[PDB]
RNA sequence: AGGAUAGUGGCCUACCAUGGUUUCAACGGGUAACGGGGAAUAAGGGUUCGAUUCCGGAGAGGGAGCCUGAGAAACGGCUACCACAUCCAAGGAAGGCAGCAGGCGCGCAAAUUACCCAAUCCCGACACGGGGAGGUAGUGACAAUAAAUAACGAUACAGGUUGUAAUUGGAAUGAGUACAAUGUAAAUACCUUAACGAGGAACAAUUGGAGGGCAAGUCUGGUGCCAGCAGCCGCGGUAAUUCCAGCUCCAAAAGCGUAUAUUAAAGUUGUUGCAGUUAAAAAGCUCGUAGUUGAACCUUGGGCUUGGCUGG
């Protein structure tokens, strides 16, 4: 038959289900960023856990090693590109110092709210899901869309959205049309 | 099991064809021909995946049935004809001549050549021996049999085939300092000069080759193809890159400068 | 020297000694002897269907005092007879003689659970309908 | 043992209907509800924090 | 409303007597552009016969306002009828959909004929003699 | 030495020697054993799995023997026997789904007797025919990805310039439905998109729990060592924080629980890395072959010249 298509899990659950310190930290972190559930926090921790694992393996290698220089610079470049890592912290030792709030800062939902396009973080998610927000000239309705540094300046209302110069929506057309 | 196989699963095809996993279950099984299955490039892959002249396998057969495609100066209508190293592909409708030479990345480059160079080819001498009625002959790497060769020609030499009469123009003896391309292994596609040939009776002889950047590598004698009489004097045009292997960091640096 | 060989050429002694001593591990021993295949009523399966022979009340062990209401079930796959607990207040009335019941373990992996003596299985479904669905009046027994 | 008393307590439990109540919000809204209820308008009893205080 | 067509990755293909390219369609305030209308527009742009133009494989981007597909322009209508697939000519009205029985019926008829050696006329003539 | 084979060879035959394997485990037995690439879990070392998308092998109900052919000991080829099993006018004849779909049975356990050669490729005398190979759709909570179930104002209050708790508004949107176009071999669906499509926005989120482990009640009613719960410890004998319910609350959520196996936890299999006085465990004591393991010692120092890379 046809070759199998690869797939993988993008999160991992905690080993201890009930822990007040972790439960309170997660809920506090979900409330700040308007997350739907704990899996959206597990996903960030999971992908951050493997960034650290890659950095740890390179840090065990000797300096000036060809693999450490090549993959280390590439890993740093990718994190700098999405704005998670600062431009003055390109050392692969600051990669280990990253925290989950650094990644949640770069979500589209967080950036819409912090750019003033929404009243609250929860207003940001519904604006995104309802096809009002466009990055560049492309409508993005994924709240977890990680905004790149070069995409930061091009976040705005979609040109065909009621809030961005489009026609009036379904509700208004029914009201002013009666 | 009871006879020859006639299918080729997509995942089991040679990796240098650069076929995608999900386009289907099967891959073109090269026909029997001058080149081995694993070291060949079927014309269907060349005309559809490389040149993108044909959009699918039905169209490449339409192209070849109109007598357009020539391999080594002869019209071929077999869509899975196993074209190989040093073969010349001519499409006179587009006025294009290609030679199948490995690039340094291990794949068959799309290497366009002039019409004057498309009038000949090189072949590595595999064996020299006497045929019936005591007539000596040479077997090249592409299965050609040339009778009455120059009595100085021996194995591992390279002959220049006129490719229109099939005769030998002249040859290059295998010796130190000759220009070489590697046609097998992980050093496939690299170009350098022979530094030292290390003999192993009953085993595999090893050849030490020095790159133009003074990088030295070792490969089996069976993967060595003499392509020039000395450094910087190849008998065919080399593909872009000149068979010089760059490290991944060097390639990344080169791509950054090329794109700004 | 810790009572085990340390020489660089003593891999055979170390490998054989571990192989001999894993037989003291009952989890390993039960897996290779195939005891579940040979001795277990389910034959190694997670579940097994059977026919209810009779409804029987079983007295709980001390210090508890109750009548644990189980059934006698003859398994279809091998004809063996086992006792299965019927959980939830009043679910014994959902189980009648000559009904087909799906059984499962108590989760103690072949041991009795709680104060119920000699019972290692529980009823999961009766007449093809979940016992939990019957208890919560989500479904009705097909009869 | 006698099987006659099966389902005794559940049968004689007085039936009480569930009081009709507004639906609670689902998804992201519910995390928002829990977050404010636990970290914005804190109801701590001077260091005494209870999720389900019984009426007393 | 101001449909804009861009062609990229253009390859001249005299082997199949056609020019082939990727088509970018900008159609703001428009669901999409029909294939029939693109063939009309492409014919005017490149001054070719409408029947020598073939487009296919179009998809609209997320959020709308733009579609991408593939297009072919043949040197003549005769060349198009020679190299185009049959199903595309039926799309363009240049050919009639061939009428055949369903795949089940064709196979069943083939297996029934496997039981007859010689002509059908002889087989039925012999059957009539046997039953008479 | 011959015969046979496409060919080597005790492959077989004749004659002749008495050899060959084995505690470094031969031989025999078991395997709920096709092998491998790989899979799960994993600090490291490991443990478990691999019928199953690729490669190799074997088989076509069980054996055996063959024809044709370059290639088969072929089974959608034949011959025979055994076991099943079909039609019969009773003389005879015809079989092989571990191909696709489908049926029975078995069971804890697994989908349509659908469309097509348009793609991937294969076969043929072949640009044209064929392909249940393959592709497309159907069923599909096996697993995996993203991701709705609401958002924002005003009053009224409480509250410390703003977070809510309620009753008052106007906006927004896709679930769904649909002109149409796209998609496709033709469709379906997706993506686009006219018109329709949200206040209890009934367009109503569930699954398990609330003594401890383990997050969340010493609330109310019922029963009274009964009914039942409870992985374990335990609860229940008239104010039960544990049963049956209502309320409230907790956890994960389009998912959640249960059973079984397995991995980590397990330094409870210990090479890394266990324990053996008394918790389990030093043979009663010596000898001893294999195995394992075995004291020290043989060109060291010195001198001169020079290449490269790190710091400056």
């Amino acid at each position: 038959p046809r070759a199998p298509r690869t797939y993988s899990k993008t999160y991992s659950v905690p080993k201890r289900p009930y822990e007040s310190a972790r439960l309170d930290a997660e809920l506090k972190l979900a409330g700040e960023y308007g997350l739907k559930n704990k899996r959206e926090i597990y996903r960030i921790g999971f992908q951050l856990s493997k960034i650290r694992r890659a950095a740890r393996d390179l840090l065990t290698r000797d300096e000036k090693d060809p693999k450490r220089l090549f993959e280390g610079n590439a890993l740093i470049r990718r994190l700098v590109r999405i704005g998670v890592l600062s431009e003055d912290k390109m050392k692969l030792d600051y990669v280990l110092a990253l925290k989950p709030e650094d990644f949640l800062e770069r979500r589209l939902q967080t950036q819409v709210f912090k750019l003033g396009l929404a009243r609250s973080i929860h207003h940001a998610r519904v604006l995104i899901t309802q096809r009002h927000i466009a990055v560049g000239k492309q409508i993005v309705n994924i709240p977890s869309f990680t905004v790149r540094l070069d995409s930061q300046k091009h976040i705005d209302f979609a040109h065909n959205s009621p809030y961005g110069g489009g026609r009036a929506g379904r509700v208004k057309r029914k009201n002013q049309g009666k | 099991a009871r006879g020859p196989k006639k299918h080729l699963k997509r995942l089991a095809a040679p990796s240098h064809w650069m076929l995608d996993k999900l386009s289907g279950t099967y891959a073109p099984r090269p026909s029997a021909g001058p080149h081995k299955l694993r070291e060949s490039l079927p014309l269907v892959v060349f005309l559809r995946n490389r040149l993108k002249y044909a959009l699918n396998g039905r169209e490449v057969k339409a192209i070849m049935m109109q007598q357009h495609v020539q391999v080594d100066g002869k019209v071929r209508t077999d869509t899975t004809y196993p074209a190989g190293f040093m073969d010349v592909i001519t499409l006179e409708a587009t006025n294009e001549h290609f030679r199948l030479v490995y690039d340094v990345k291990g794949k068959f480059a799309v290497h366009r050549i002039s019409a004057e160079e498309a009038a000949y080819k090189l072949g590595k001498v595999k064996k020299v021996q006497l045929g019936k009625k005591g007539v000596p002959y040479v077997v090249t790497h592409d299965g050609r049999t040339i009778r009455y060769p120059d009595p100085l020609i021996r194995a591992n030499d390279t002959v220049k085939i006129d490719l229109a009469t099939g005769k030998i123009d002249d040859f290059i003896k295998f010796d130190t300092g000759r220009l070489v391309m590697v046609t097998g292994g992980r050093n496939l596609g690299r170009v350098g000069v022979i530094v030292h040939r290390e003999k192993h009776e009953g085993g595999f002889d090893l050849v030490h080759i020095k790159d133009a950047l003074e990088n030295t590598f070792v490969t089996r004698l069976s993967n060595v193809f003499v392509i020039g009489t000395e450094a910087g004097k190849p008998w065919v045009s080399l593909p872009k890159g000149k068979g010089i292997k760059l490290s991944i960091s060097e390639e990344r640096d080169r791509r950054r400068a090329q794109q700004g | 020297g810790k009572g085990k060989p340390r020489g660089l050429n003593s891999a055979r002694k170390l490998r054989v000694h571990r192989r001999n001593n894993r037989w003291a591990d009952q989890a390993y021993k039960a897996r290779l002897l195939g005891t579940a295949f040979k001795s277990s009523p389910f034959g190694g399966s997670s579940h097994a269907k059977g026919i209810v022979l009779e409804k029987i009340g079983i007295e709980s062990k001390q210090p508890n005092s109750a009548i644990r209401k189980c059934v006698r079930v003859q398994l279809i796959k091998n004809g063996k007879k086992v006792t299965a607990f019927v959980p939830n207040d009043g679910c014994l009335n959902f189980v009648d003689e000559n009904d087909e019941v799906l059984l499962a373990g108590f989760g103690r992996r072949g041991k009795a659970k709680g104060d119920i003596p000699g019972v290692r299985f529980k009823v999961v479904k009766v007449s093809g309908v979940s016992l939990l669905a019957l208890w919560k009046e989500k479904k009705e027994k097909p009869r | 043992g006698s099987l006659a008393r099966a389902g005794k307590v559940k049968s004689q439990t007085p039936k009480v209907e569930k009081q009709e109540k507004p639906k609670k919000p689902q998804g992201r809204a519910y995390m928002r509800l829990l977050y404010t209820r636990r970290f914005v308008n804190v109801t701590l009893t001077n260091g005494k924090r209870k999720m389900n205080p019984s009426p007393a | 409303d101001a449909v804009t067509i861009r062609t990229r990755k253009v390859i001249s293909n005299p082997l199949l007597a056609r020019r082939q390219f990727v088509i970018d369609v900008l159609h703001p305030n428009r669901a999409n552009v029909s294939k029939d209308e693109l063939r009309e527009k492409l014919a005017e742009i490149y001054k070719a016969e409408k029947d020598a133009v073939s487009v296919f494989g179009f998809r609209t981007q997320f959020g709308g306002g733009k579609s991408t597909g593939f297009g072919l322009i043949y040197q003549s209508v005769a060349d198009a009828k020679r190299f185009e697939p049959a199903y595309r000519l039926v799309r363009y009205g240049l050919a009639e959909k061939v009428e055949k029985a369903s795949r089940q019926q064709r196979k069943q008829k083939k297996n029934r004929d496997k039981k007859i050696f010689g002509t059908q006329r002889r087989a039925q003539k012999r059957a009539a003699r046997r039953n008479a």
